[PDB]
């Protein structure tokens, strides 16, 4: 509310305005690029907010409820992306990222993204073309190929 | 606590209470209010009004 | 590693780390997939005989 | 130091407080997850800053 006053200290009629500071919106979409035993997740909002980051949470198994995310999953971190890489992460098994928008005002509701690692095909094996020659093979393989 | 002021020429009584700290720490950060409640009671003969 | 901010820098802390222990998991999904061209030429001429 | 003054410009008895701005503390622990020829290190402090 704004009121005008003169040099005699007399306030005037009030003029009002109303605005709102609200928590950042949930991400619109999540791009999940598979990798070598790793997944790179990049969120994208409907409107760009320079003052927002993203909290990530990991689940090897899906949870229907979105309220126990802070209890039933592991906290990953806040960033604009996440490169989840681990030995325990393996392809062929689905993984679940529950992500939310974070800032200094508040936290938004989680959004689910189901992602897979790379299919682990000749794309990761054409790198090996003509190079497993003499020492990488197992001992039984050596004694079976020398005969 | 109780203090038994038993003064002679008092007219009104002023209490200076307060809170040492009201933060409520959680995982990482994002502290929150605590919403404490206190009660100030008079002697009032026997009934602690 | 050390903590950094606009005020000052803290004393370093040491962490000794190792890479992966070369488990068969990194090979487990190569299951039945190195067959015909990924092997060395000497190995080719020794397996064709 | 804070001093009160009246409308005549006369200052009052001083009231003093003391605080401190210090460098951030050293990390309490470091989680070192190995990877394929890579190591992911994540520090953690005793208190979040």
């Amino acid at each position: 509310t704004v009121r005008a006053v003169n040099a005699w200290g007399q306030q005037g009629d009030p003029a009002s305005v109303s605005f709102r500071i609200a928590a950042p919106a949930a991400p619109s979409r999540i791009e999940l690029t598979p990798g070598y035993f790793q997944i790179t997740a990049t969120p994208h909002l409907a409107v760009y907010d320079p003052t927002v980051q993203f909290e990530f949470w990991f689940s090897e198994k899906q949870i229907a409820d979105i309220r126990q995310v802070e209890t039933s999953t592991r906290y990953l971190g806040t960033a604009l992306y996440w490169i989840a890489a681990s030995i325990n992460i393996k392809p062929g098994h689905d993984y679940y990222f529950y992500i939310r928008s974070v800032n200094t005002v508040g936290k938004s509701a989680f959004v689910e993204a189901v992602g897979r690692a790379s299919d682990d095909a000749e794309g990761y094996l054409d790198f090996f073309k003509g190079k497993i020659t003499e020492s990488h093979l197992g001992k039984e393989l050596l004694e079976k190929v020398e005969l | 606590i109780t203090r038994t002021i038993t003064s002679a020429n008092i007219d009104r009584l002023r209490f200076t209470f307060g809170v040492q700290a009201l933060v409520e720490t959680t995982s990482k950060g994002d502290r929150n209010p605590s919403e404490v409640r206190l009660l100030v009671q008079i002697q009032r003969n026997g009934g602690w009004v």
